[PDB]
């Protein structure tokens, strides 16, 4: 599930 | 460099990197911790423009960690030497690193037992579980296996949350919950009618053991960044899509009742 992938934000 | 090839060309510059920890315990009745390690691994997939150089940061000393190993790419950081790693990596999925934690493991769950002999034919088997991480997160796939004697006859069991089911095959009650979220408890209750039995040996209890799986690396470590330098293509940080994810699992999960 895509949910589970956080965004690194930089 | 022999494990990229010259020339890669991707519409979208995109990578991800997978935390995956697998959380050892061996626990005695009464809470203490006899044996605990974390087996972990960061994998990367990449989907990079050209020949990128990559540094990849964690919020502790890679270079609480040990048998640390790194893919052949790797190389030491100029700055935040101790923290991160630079490489040009392989295109595609490759493992990044590998490590083992002893220190600091956060226990998803503590289990507490109590059994109770009742006369001779009967056995009361009694299981807590306790989410022990942040309530915001939920763990999933979680099942609860407590051993029964081998001169079981019948059992009856009930759950506060979620469904158990004897397995005479198997000497053992499995307990199953899709989901928990931190900071919460269930209770199992078992009655077990033992037969008698020319053992006259008393009941060397197995462990229970514990599978789940929980949104957060249980050695604590986090990833804090990972930048990209394309010196010809001139593409940074900005233009790459960049995502992350954590799963803790268990492994040999194990309380001594």
């Amino acid at each position: 599930d895509l949910l589970a992938w956080d965004p690194l934000f930089g | 460099i022999g494990w990229r090839r010259e020339g890669i060309k991707y519409r979208r510059n995109e990578l991800f990197l997978d935390v995956l920890e697998s959380v050892n315990l061996l626990m005695s009745p009464q809470g203490q911790v006899l044996s605990a390690h974390v087996s972990g691994r960061v994998v990367m997939k990449s989907y990079l423009s050209g020949m990128p150089e990559c540094k990849f940061g964690m919020n502790d000393k890679i270079v609480a960690i040990d048998d640390c190993t790194f893919h052949q790419c790797v190389r030491l950081s100029k700055f935040d030497s101790e923290r991160s790693i630079s490489f040009i990596p392989p295109d595609g999925e490759f493992e990044l690193m590998r490590y083992r934690t002893t220190k600091d493991i956060i226990l998803p769950f503590r289990v507490i037992p109590l059994v109770r002999e009742v006369g001779r034919t009967k056995l009361e088997v009694k299981v807590v579980i306790k989410s022990n991480f942040k309530p915001s997160l939920l763990a999933q796939k979680i099942e609860v296996r407590i051993p029964t004697p081998l001169n079981t006859s019948g059992v009856q069991v009930i759950c506060m949350k979620g469904k158990a089911k004897y397995k005479a095959s198997e000497n053992a009650i499995v307990w199953k919950i899709k989901r928990m979220a931190g900071m919460k408890e269930s209770q199992i209750s078992a009655e077990i009618e033992l037969l008698p039995t020319n053992d006259k040996k008393k009941w060397a209890r197995p462990p229970i053991s514990m599978n789940f799986e929980v949104p957060f690396a249980p050695s604590g470590l986090k990833v804090r960044y990972l930048k990209v330098f394309e010196p010809k293509l001139n593409y940074s940080d900005h233009d790459v899509i960049k995502w992350v994810r954590y799963i803790g699992r268990s492994g040999i999960y194990e309380t001594r009742c």
